[PDB]
């Protein structure tokens, strides 16, 4: 179509920010103007994507209710903040994480389209009545009978009174879901008028240096927990204490950023530490990846065809451990009882298994063939005039 | 929501 302006909005949580930026440069690409808000302190990634930063203040950072509270304290903030950037520059369509659902909110007022851009999966009209006796009893509670009455407030006070504050956020109009189908619980209860199955947006290697398996080590395994909180230095020892004895293997250990304390005394030769690695290319030459079970991480180990030892912690992680063990591509395990032997078992039987790695070839067929960038821009230029 | 809530934060 003719050019026009795309208006995408995101918040600054890790999650939320690397699945949508090779969609963005594609529309970009295209010679569509696109704007992007978010928080400042992604400044560098929105950037980089070439679209134009429209900076606003988000209020994003230890209790559930809490929790919640703080989300509703960023949608109140979050929607002024849109309002003054956009009100005399409105765009053609609004494009928004799952977390930025306050710019569905502005474009309900506006009369302009709308379409959600989920970085995991989504819960459709089914899992909700799942969760309908956690809702009730949240509702017991006086501080979260509070906190859904000033949630309902905020929408009647902005303008979107007829629309219930779950099916806001949680029931797009519109909505493009970056996984493949195959990584969505309950796929049959999805309405896929409504979302649609990209897959990941992927737009060439992203570089950052190249690994090279080191000679002499027959099998690589990299065990990264990305979830931010990798604060498990008891599990890191166990890795180093399964690979060492494990010769003939190579083990990548990524620690984190928050760590590095107490290693050993340079490490057996077998161990190589990182606080921060190039995962996508120690996967290139992996034979066995352990990872928390978030999104990014198993969506990268399926790309590489690497099979996967998942210990799910957050709240997204235990359904996705067990989507990749369903698929018989992974091993699940928890971090505080799993054993030496135990974790070993699961490393060595994986890398080994010929059937498990012709199942990560046809999930990797399988996972292109959702349509990835090309298909997510060409429906949002459907939205476009 | 810690857990998906699916009915809000
Ligand atoms: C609860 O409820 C669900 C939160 C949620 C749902 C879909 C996508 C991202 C998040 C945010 C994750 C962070 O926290």
């Amino acid at each position: 179509p003719r050019p026009g302006h795309i208006a995408m909005v995101s918040v600054p949580s890790r999650g939320h920010l690397h699945p949508s930026l090779e969609l963005i440069r594609e529309l970009v690409a295209r010679g569509h103007r696109v704007t992007y808000a978010n928080d400042p302190s992604v400044a560098a990634a929105v950037t980089e994507t070439g679209a134009e930063l429209v900076p606003y203040t988000s209020a994003l950072p230890t209790d559930q209710i809490a929790q919640m509270d703080v989300f509703l304290d960023d949608a109140v903030g979050m929607l002024p903040q849109l309002r003054a950037a956009y009100e005399e520059d409105r765009p053609d369509v609004f494009l928004y994480d799952v977390l930025a659902y306050p710019a569905r909110v502005l474009a309900m007022n506006w009369g302009i389209p709308s379409i959600q851009i989920s970085p995991t999966w989504v819960m459709p009209e089914k899992y909700r009545e799942r969760m309908a006796p956690v809702v009730e009893q949240l509702k017991q509670d006086p501080r979260g009978a509070a906190h859904y009455r000033r949630f309902d407030a905020w929408l009647e006070d902005s303008g979107v009174p007829g629309i219930d504050a779950g099916d806001l956020v949680n029931l797009p109009e519109r909505s493009l879901v970056l996984v493949p189908r195959f990584l969505q619980p309950d796929a049959d209860d999805v309405d896929e008028k409504r979302f649609t199955f990209i897959g990941p947006c992927l737009g060439r290697r992203a570089h950052q240096g190249d690994w090279k398996r080191p000679a002499g080590a027959e099998k690589v395994a990299l065990v990264s927990l990305g979830s931010h909180l990798t604060n498990q230095l008891p599990f890191y020892e166990t890795c180093v204490e399964v690979f060492a004895a494990l010769p003939d293997w190579h083990l990548v250990l990524q620690i984190g950023r928050h760590v590095d304390a107490g290693e050993l005394g340079e490490l057996p030769p077998n161990v190589e530490v990182h606080n921060w690695v190039p995962q996508l290319a120690v996967l290139e030459q992996a034979d066995v990846f352990v990872t928390h079970g978030g999104m990014g991480g198993i969506q990268e180990g399926l790309f590489s065809g690497v099979p996967m030892v998942v210990a799910p912690q957050a709240n997204d992680q235990p359904a996705n451990a067990e989507s990749v063990v369903g698929l018989g591509i992974a091993r699940r395990i928890d971090i505080a009882t799993v054993t030496p032997d135990r974790l070993r078992a699961a490393v060595v039987e994986l890398a080994s298994d010929p059937a498990v790695a012709e199942r990560l070839s046809g999930l990797r067929r399988e996972l292109r063939a959702h349509g990835g960038t090309m298909r997510a821009a060409d429906l949002i230029e459907r939205q476009l005039p | 929501x810690x857990v998906f809530v699916g009915g809000x934060x």
